């Protein structure tokens, strides 16, 4: 009995369509979220803005709450597809319940989600990951991943997409266990990654940042290079 | 952009070229012409034929002999006549020639000749005079183990019970046969071994090898299937006879699970399967077997057809498992008995932190610790080395 | 004048023609099924036609071909095989077939009915068909009588209780208890073999205790 | 074919003709190039031709050739085909419509297609004695190839044979009625606009 | 109809020789029919019913 | 007979349910002692890097005071199960307050295991320990995707389960301290499963009758650490 | 005549065809005559490599017949599908 | 034999000097040559053997001085043995000289059959070198501890009392340098190298899967300290390919004593292959070659745009950078690529645009997903 299907096991008894779904993802490109001392970053690659294509409309970071963001590494159809329902769920519990949303209780709305959907025959699972940075954590910052299988992880900084073998290892390398202070050095650090990824071009970092008390921040293309000089600065500094 | 005209590339194949390559060209192209030139001068490399040392051989003996006996054709005999016992009258079928009515030279005598017999004969009156041992295939006259593998028992961990009970059929019998004929019990003459991949059924089938006095032989999968049909029966049936020309004898079946496959009709492969079951007919079938002891090992037992399990062809099968704490430590301490270790290793820790490893993850971490040993180019493995080893090895199947 | 004998292996089959082969006094020809494909693109017809025509020249005369599960497989099959199917059907003409054939009786022994010919299984060709069924209990019984013989068997040996205790096992398998029952004697060194032997021997011929069937689904 | 005639005696013809260069370049010449286009837009004729001028010998085996009854045949057939191409000294090795053994396999037999792509591919990326040997490569509608030849190590250059247009037309007409006997009063150029889409 | 019958007999009124093969009857065997025809020039080959193979084209799948 | 459930073998055994037995194997293993005095549960965390949150992967976890759980396998259905059983501690607890029997518990995760052939999915590839105290004994049991389960002394689940377990059956037995129950389930698991201990990748959850609070182990291992 | 099929086929090089039209021409020569080739699949399946060499000399053979020739033939078999379709052909 | 390596590569008076060195030897071989018994044992055996002699083949030996021997006609004929042929060298099989007369045994002719596997013995191995590959520090270490000392220096293991390891896997993604490591490591020990890719082994009958199998571990066998280099082992490893697979393992780690052979293994897909095809008992080495780094693809970038000559505007660095999606087979094309860029605007002498050029096409060859 071979994969061939989406609810049945080959003799190992791991569902390969699932595994297929992770490979979707893995042909993604790069993303890579992380939480600092009180802020969250983001910074997405890969714009490869052609001309008549405005990188505007595409929306590579959407934010889907009174205050919580981001978009989704995969194919983009399900990515706005979990929009619409990240949209309807936030609203819906902040109307419902006795107090706001908190972003471990989305996180676990989009888990169940695509396990749901996945837990069927003839549903195509949504085979795209996503880096969840929220505010409420009892006002503090945390960070989430949220992969096809309907399986949702804590991060203090986390990469998935096509730098996702790359960009882990040099988190592994770098990322300070000092809680990062000047939390524009944690913008700096994940910047750093997010140009060196796509060639570091400059052009393809579009950024957002919160301190997890302020609404969605947005990081210009200009002041997003602000802080790639800083890093090439401090690159600068072998000699 | 225009092609590459003959001007452009005559223009860029030199300007860009250096002051030597002119010189340097025409040096390399000379030294090819004139290896050439030596390679004639030397002439073809002589090629021999094999003629001994020369204080060994000739003598006028060998002349003499060549010009005063009969170089001999090989025949088949057939069909004694035999009209009165007194002008016996034999065909032959020499082979690809021709067949006869022949009579024997005034050296050899009727008792010695019989049907078949595989005769030698005259060349020139065909008369009959060599009795020639008969046609073995050369493939399968190969099959016979001639070298004794050095591995023996004592060199087997743990397999206390599986080594008595092999040994009692495959052994014993031939050792000590009044035991079993005062006592008048008929000895069982197949073993089956199965188990998981590198638990050591070759290994102590390479120790019965050795302990072994008669005749091994060594079979596997590939020696028997054959792109012929029937070829394989054959060799089965060659095999069996040859075996039978000695006087007791062992045949292995290593891998037999690569022919022993269970009939299946409505798929199959069957020419497999005619060869099993000439197998099998020569195993248990009409005329008895004679002192034909077998022994087979499988990773597949059940996979094997429900016939060549059935006592008679197999009658005592033999499981080999992973090995339990005590047979890791006696496996550690037979595989360390030759490495160049330091003395208080405690071999049981490393046993019990063995996971459920076969005895080839342990001959493989005595060897990872070895080469961790002589990468540090220090002559004796330490504990530290061993721990290094067992981790490499385990983590490297954990992947 | 024709006798096809079948069952599951271990019933003695190739036993009884042995014994049809030592009290009949006539010209015995015994063969497998692997013994007439052959290589040749020809010769396997010529080997079952030649032993046909040795059968009549010496008239008294009993082929056993063995193991007829070999030549004898469905027509068509899976085919590169042919040969086979030209060599089974001279043989299946050698048996019924223009020219008739007396005083040359056949047997034949398989243990794969099912994969047969519905041709060479006709009824003109093998008229009995003798079923070999899984001993029973006292055939188990007097198949252990019959081996232990001559092994000095204790005096007091239940043997009714030993063929309840092998259901499902062949005559073979009574043979190898028997014989494991006299190994088991000598390792105690007993100089006859008593019931707990035999116990034992049992023990060791049955199986593999199946594994666990309440995990299972 | 102008234009496609033109690079491919630059990538074919130059390594054959004029090895030195590479030499001096040190790079190592380039293997094969693969043609695509509708059917019947002189594919095969303008292979042959090169290997005509290039005076090198000239192999043929089409893809659906290559396939068989029995597995480990078509692994034989190109090995032996690539042992003919360098015992035939400078050679160009020509296979039509090689999208019959390269397209989607993923879908799941079909092993044999795999084993044989998959040998192919093996031959020309260990550049097995690739001295003046070449192969050359003709695909119907290139999208249903696969890039697994294209890939760069692999085979290095495309050609893309659209249908001939009015030029075109006049020059294939004129070619082949070169032999028959015309009459005055012929207007040929009406009628290669009156055939539009032709694949020659 | 006829359809054979003609080709039949035009083949023995020519010179020429008359190889048949049914569509029924892979792309080798067409290579070993065509060379087959090559071993006698005015030779004449007959496909009989040949459209189970000349069908109308589209994406194959097994 | 490879399509599903549906399809009975030769041996009538279903060829789609042993499937999830292996699925269980290729789970993190998971370890589970009953004992007079207290029931302990421990599980390998698998941690992928620590820049995760090693609390993050929910492989022990607590469905009540009286009752925590361990799991192996696919583990993504594992929560989904554990939910399950505690929206059944809730109502059962809410509407009748009397105290859930682990047995029911168990009964009841049982029965929604048995919902992918018997209505109208597929089996949850995944196995489950639970530890529970009640007023009437402490015990413990074990689930697996067929949905029957059993109570056992000494259970081990996931991969390495045999060897694990053959150490496991060696060590216990029924008049056993939980402080020795514990140090040698931890010192199996050094040997066999891993490596030494540390506080992100193990994980242990004990359970007693007159406990109904912190039925986990936290921030206190140091002890352990020095003295194991 | 009356022929095992079977019985047709040997080793040698190309002797099963000499063997069909030896054995055509003995029918020819010894008017009338009957030839009853039995269990013709042997030799008369569907399309190891000297039997269809074989099948193919019998159906030369067999369309050498001229009206006069006081010559029949029956062919027998149990397996009709495996037949080549080429003797089904008028 | 061959001419020694000349290891200036630019157009120099030193490659000149060299190869004037090279010609004045050969020049003086071509003089020596230039400028220039045993008819007791001659007169006996070579005329004993008169001409001329036939060639049969050794079925038997049956006594000390007589044999079984065939002819190309078919015949069988029992001879006798002349003292002079070596015994040891006579084994079925063998090809055997025959006096046109009297058919006496009169030597054994070196054997010329088995054609298959005798031009698998590769014998061109050196055109690599482990100069020639660069960055794989690791997988080179591995590599000589695995396989080449042990060849090149048992001493070590016999001393420590270790059975050498004696069967390698390499794997990891396509063109990182798995099949140049093997000829490599064929060439840095000068023993023989045989190399049979995957599915080329597998065959349509039913014997040549095993057979062909057996008979290139019996060659490898008998040249004695031999490298077989299994490349895509994936095609087999990933029931009668099965069985293949059951030969190729008992010719690993199965009867007998396999010897000085020395097996390399090669595979894309290794997560794929079979357990048992991968012995840990006997398979004890796994290599892998990853995607090149930094300093790896700085080094491959280096050997292979060595031999080019370069402008000076190029930026080495700039062309490294990326984020490591390119193996060393990438670069190779991203070379000869650059080099047919320079070509064709006629620059015999490359520029950094080039490169640039050449290594935006070579990514534009590389993936077809839109989403
Ligand atoms: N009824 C019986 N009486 C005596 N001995 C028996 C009996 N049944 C079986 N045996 C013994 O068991 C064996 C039976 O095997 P036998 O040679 O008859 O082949 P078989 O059962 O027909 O097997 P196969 O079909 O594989 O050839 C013999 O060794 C015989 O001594
Ligand atoms: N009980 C044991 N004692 C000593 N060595 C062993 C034991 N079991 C396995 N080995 C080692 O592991 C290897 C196992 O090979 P083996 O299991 O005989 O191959 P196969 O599985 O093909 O029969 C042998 O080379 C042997 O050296
Ligand atoms: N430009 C052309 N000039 C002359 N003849 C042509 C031209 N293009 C096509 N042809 C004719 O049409 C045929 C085209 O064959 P080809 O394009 O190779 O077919 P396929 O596309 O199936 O490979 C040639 O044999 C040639 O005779
Ligand atoms: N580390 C390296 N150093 C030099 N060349 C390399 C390296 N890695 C790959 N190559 C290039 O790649 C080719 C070898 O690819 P390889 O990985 O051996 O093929 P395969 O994937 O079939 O084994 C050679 O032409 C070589 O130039
Ligand atoms: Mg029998």
């Amino acid at each position: 009995s071979y994969d061939r299907a989406i609810t049945v096991f080959s003799p190992d008894g791991h569902l390969f369509q699932v595994e297929y779904a992770q490979e979707a993802v893995k042909k993604g490109s790069t993303a890579v979220g992380v939480r600092g001392r009180d802020i969250v970053v983001l910074g997405v690659e890969k714009k490869s803005v052609a001309k008549l294509q405005d990188e505007r409309t595409v929306r590579k970071i959407c934010a889907l709450d009174d205050n919580v963001c981001m978009a989704f590494a995969g194919l983009t159809a399900d990515a706005r597809i979990v929009i619409n329902r990240a949209r309807v769920e936030c609203q819906s519990h902040r109307l419902t319940v006795e107090d706001p949303v908190t972003v471990e209780y989305i996180t676990r709305y989009i888990a169940s989600l695509k396990q749901r959907y996945t837990q069927s025959n003839g549903r195509r699972p949504f085979g795209i990951s996503a880096l969840i940075v929220g505010f409420d954590f009892d006002g503090t910052p945390r960070l989430y991943q949220t992969d096809p299988s309907g399986t949702y992880h804590a991060w203090k900084a986390n990469a998935i997409g096509r730098g996702a073998k790359s960009v882990r290892e040099f988190l592994e390398k770098n990322y300070t266990d000092e809680a990062i202070e000047t939390d524009d050095l944690t913008i700096k650090l994940v910047i750093k990654a997010l140009l060196e990824v796509v060639q570091s071009g400059g052009k393809n970092i579009e950024l957002a940042v919160m301190r997890r008390d302020q609404s969605l921040k947005i990081l210009n293309p200009e002041e997003i290079e602000k802080y790639v000089a800083e890093i090439e600065k401090e690159k600068e500094e072998n000699e | 952009i225009r092609a590459l005209d003959e001007g452009d590339i005559a223009l860029l194949k030199t300007y860009g070229q250096s002051t030597y390559s002119r010189q340097i060209k025409q040096v390399e192209d000379d030294i090819q012409q004139l290896l050439k030139k030596i390679n004639e001068l030397t002439g073809i490399k002589e090629s021999d034929t094999g003629l001994a040392p020369p204080a060994l051989w000739d003598l006028a003996a060998d002349k003499q002999t060549l010009q005063s006996e009969q170089p001999l054709q090989v025949a088949r005999c057939t069909k004694i006549i035999n009209a009165d016992s007194e002008d016996p009258k034999y065909i032959i079928n020499v082979k690809q020639f021709a067949k006869f009515v022949v009579d024997l030279s005034d050296q050899v005598a009727p008792t010695d000749i019989e049907e078949g017999m595989r005769v030698g004969v005259d060349r020139n009156k065909y008369q009959i005079h060599i009795p020639l041992p008969p046609k073995i295939d050369p493939t399968v006259t190969m099959m016979q183990v001639e070298e004794k593998p050095d591995v023996t028992y004592s060199d087997v961990g743990g397999c206390k019970e599986q080594i008595e009970k092999l040994r009692e059929v495959v052994e014993t019998p031939l050792l000590h046969p009044e035991r079993f004929v005062n006592l008048g019990i008929e000895p069982p003459k197949g073993v089956l071994l199965f188990g998981p991949p590198g638990t050591g059924k070759t290994l102590c089938a390479r120790a019965v090898a050795n302990r072994t006095d008669a005749c091994f032989i060594r079979v596997i999968g590939s020696e028997l299937v054959q792109k012929y049909v029937g070829e394989g029966a054959r060799m089965v049936r060659e095999l069996f006879e040859m075996a039978r020309t000695k006087k007791a004898c062992l045949i292995f079946f290593d891998e037999i699970d690569a022919i022993g496959g269970a009939r299946f009709d409505d798929g199959g492969d069957n020419e497999v399967q005619r060869t099993m079951l000439e197998l099998i007919n020569q195993l248990d079938g009409f005329d008895p077997r004679g002192n034909i002891k077998v022994l087979m090992a499988t990773n597949r037992p059940d996979t094997l057809d429900p016939a060549l399990m059935r006592p008679g062809r197999l009658d005592r099968k033999i499981e080999f498992s992973l090995p339990d704490l005590e047979g890791r430590t006696h496996i550690f301490k037979i595989h360390a008995r030759s490495m160049s270790v330091e003395r208080d290793i405690r071999f049981e820790l490393l046993a019990r932190l063995c996971p459920n490893s076969t005895g080839a993850e342990i001959r493989s971490v005595c060897t990872e610790a070895g080469m961790f040993a002589i990468r540090a180019r220090r002559k004796i493995a330490t504990e530290k080395d061993f721990l290094e080893a067992v981790n490499k090895v385990i983590k490297s199947y954990a992947k | 004048k024709g006798v096809l004998m079948y069952g599951p292996p271990g019933t003695g089959k190739t036993l009884l023609a042995r014994a049809c082969a030592a009290q009949t006094k006539a010209t015995f020809l015994k063969l497998a099924g692997p013994q007439l494909v052959q290589m040749f693109i020809g010769d396997g017809a010529k080997l079952v036609r030649d032993a046909f025509a040795l059968a009549k020249e010496k008239a008294p005369s009993i082929i056993f071909i063995d193991e007829l599960d070999a030549i004898g497989t469905k027509r068509f099959d899976s085919a590169g095989d042919r040969e086979v199917q030209r060599t089974m059907l001279e043989l299946l003409n050698q048996l019924d077939g223009f020219q008739p054939n007396t005083q040359v009786k056949v047997i034949a022994a398989t243990n794969r009915v099912d994969i047969l010919d519905p041709a060479l299984l006709r009824s003109g060709r093998l008229d009995r068909k003798i079923e070999f069924p899984m001993p029973n209990e006292e055939a188990r019984a007097r198949i252990m009588q019959i081996h232990s013989r001559k092994m000095n068997v204790s005096p007091d040996v239940n043997y009714e209780e030993l063929a309840r205790c092998t259901d499902d096992f062949n005559g073979a398998q009574c043979k190898a208890v028997c014989v494991e029952a006299g190994m088991i004697a000598l390792r105690r060194g007993a100089t006859e073999l008593t019931h707990e032997d035999y116990m034992e021997g049992i023990l060791e011929v049955q199986a593999k205790k199946k594994a666990n069937l309440q995990y299972y689904a | 074919l102008d234009k496609q005639i033109k690079e491919i005696k630059e990538v074919i013809e130059l390594p054959v003709k004029h090895p030195e260069l590479f030499e001096a370049l040190g790079i190592a010449q380039p293997k094969g190039v693969l043609l695509y286009g509708p059917p019947g837009t002189g594919k095969t004729l303008l292979a042959r031709a090169v290997a005509h001028h290039t005076d090198c010998t000239f192999i043929r085996v089409s893809g659906s050739e290559l396939v068989q009854k029995f597995i480990g045949e078509g692994a034989r057939m190109v090995r032996e085909l690539f042992v003919m191409a360098r015992e035939h000294a400078p050679s160009i090795i020509f296979m039509d419509e090689i999208d019959s053994i390269g397209s989607s396999r993923l879908e799941g037999g079909d092993s044999e297609v795999q084993r044989t792509m998959l040998e192919l591919l093996n031959q020309l990326d260990g550049f097995e004695a690739t001295k003046n040997i070449k192969v050359i490569m003709a695909t119907n509608r290139i999208d249903i190839l696969d890039s697994a030849l294209l890939r760069p190590g692999r085979i290095d250059r495309k050609i893309e044979f659209p249908p001939p247009n009015e030029e075109a037309r006049l020059d294939i007409l004129k070619i082949h009625s070169r032999k028959m006997n015309l009459t005055r009063g012929i207007n040929l150029r009406k009628i290669a606009e009156l055939m539009p889409g032709a694949s020659g | 109809c006829g359809k054979t019958m003609l080709a039949k007999a035009v083949a023995h009124h020519t010179t020429a020789a008359f190889i048949r093969v049914v569509g029924s009857e892979g792309p080798r065997m067409v290579r070993d029919v065509f060379r087959l025809a090559k071993e006698n020039a005015p030779a004449i080959i007959f496909i009989d019913e040949i459209d189970a193979i000349a069908t109308k084209r589209f994406d194959a799948q097994t | 007979y490879d399509r599903g459930v549906n399809t009975f073998s030769p041996e009538g055994r279903l060829f789609q349910v042993e499937y999830a037995i292996e699925a269980i194997k290729l789970g993190s293993t998971a370890i589970g002692i009953q004992t007079s005095e207290g029931v302990c549960l421990a599980v390998e965390k698998r941690i992928t890097s620590p820049l995760m949150e090693p609390s993050s992967i929910e492989k022990i976890v607590e469905i009540d005071a009286h009752i925590g759980c361990a799991m192996s396998g696919l583990i993504a259905d594992a929560k989904t199960l554990i939910d399950k059983a505690r929206v059944e501690t809730q109502n059962h607890w809410f509407t009748y307050n009397e105290t859930m029997t682990v047995e029911s518990v168990t009964q009841a995760v049982s029965n929604l295991a048995l919902q992918f052939g018997e209505e109208d999915s597929r089996p949850f590839g995944v196995a489950l320990l639970f530890g529970g105290v009640d007023e009437k004994g402490p015990q413990l049991f074990h689930m697996d995707p067929s949905g029957t389960f059993v109570q056992c002394d000494a259970r081990a689940i996931g991969s390495a389960s045999e060897g694990a377990q053959s150490s496991l059956q060696e060590v216990y037995h029924k008049s056993m301290t939980l402080k020795e129950a514990i140090k040698s389930s931890l010192i199996i698991l050094k040997q066999v499963m891993e490596e030494k201990l540390n506080a992100t990748n193990i994980e242990l959850a004990t359970v007693q009758p007159g406990q109904n609070f912190h039925m986990f182990t936290k921030e206190e291992l140091e002890e352990v650490i020095k003295d194991i | 005549l009356k022929v095992v099929s079977s019985s047709i086929v040997d080793k040698y090089i190309g002797e099963s065809a000499r063997l069909i039209r030896e054995m055509f021409n003995y029918a020819r020569d010894h008017q009338p005559c009957i030839i009853f080739m039995d269990e013709i699949d042997a030799i008369g399946g569907r399309r190891d490599r000297e039997i269809q060499r074989t099948l193919m000399e019998l159906l030369n053979q067999m369309d050498g017949f001229d009206t006069l020739h006081r010559v029949k033939m029956i062919m027998a078999t149990n397996r009709p599908d495996t037949l080549d379709p080429a003797l089904l052909r008028p | 034999s061959k001419l020694p390596l000349v290891t200036p590569h630019t157009q120099c008076r030193l490659k000149l000097l060299k190869l004037e060195r090279i010609k004045d030897y050969l020049l003086m071989e071509e003089e020596f040559i230039r400028n220039q018994k045993q008819e007791e044992e001659r007169s006996k055996v070579d005329d004993l053997r008169g001409t001329p002699m036939s060639v049969g083949t050794l079925e038997e030996i049956i006594d000390d001085n007589h044999a079984i021997v065939s002819t190309s006609v078919g015949s069988e004929h029992y001879v006798s043995i002349l003292s002079f042929v070596d015994k040891d060298l006579l084994e079925p099989g063998c090809s055997v000289l025959l006096n046109h007369k009297v058919h006496a045994v009169i030597g054994v002719l070196m054997d010329d059959t088995d054609p298959l596997v005798t031009v698998m013995k590769v014998e061109k191995a050196p055109q690599e070198t482990y100069a020639d590959i660069g960055g794989l520090d690791n997988q080179i270490q591995e590599i000589k501890e695995s396989v080449e000392l042990p060849l090149t220096h048992p001493e070590y293991y016999e001393e420590m009392g270790i059975k050498p390891p004696k069967g390698v896997i390499l794997y990891g993604p396509p063109g990182t340098g798995k099949t140049l490591l093997a000829k490599a490591v064929a060439n840095q020990t000068s023993a023989t190298f045989l190399r049979v890719v995957g599915s080329e082994l597998i065959q349509k009958y039913l014997g040549d899967g095993p057979k062909l199998v057996r008979e290139l571990f019996r060659v490898a066998e008998e040249h004695a300290p031999s490298i077989v280099f299994i490349d895509e082992i994936d095609a087999i490893g990933t029931r009668e390919i099965q069985r293949t697979m059951l030969e190729l393992l008992n010719q690993l780690d199965g009867f007998d004593s396999r010897g000085d052979v020395k097996v390399i293994m090669a595979t894309n897909r290794i997560e794929t292959l079979d357990p048992a095809l991968i012995r840990p008992g006997r398979i004890d080495r796994k290599i892998e070659f990853p995607l090149p780094d930094e300093k790896t693809k700085k080094r491959i970038f280096q050997i292979h745009t060595s031999r080019m000559t370069l402008a000076d505007d190029v930026t080495l660095d700039d062309l490294i950078m990326a984020k490591d999606d390119l193996s060393g087979a990438d670069i190779k094309a991203i070379c000869t690529e650059a080099g047919l860029m320079a070509l064709r605007e006629r620059r015999m002498k490359v520029t950094n645009e080039d490169f640039k050029k050449s290594k935006e096409n070579v990514l534009y060859k590389k993936q077809e997903g839109t989403p």
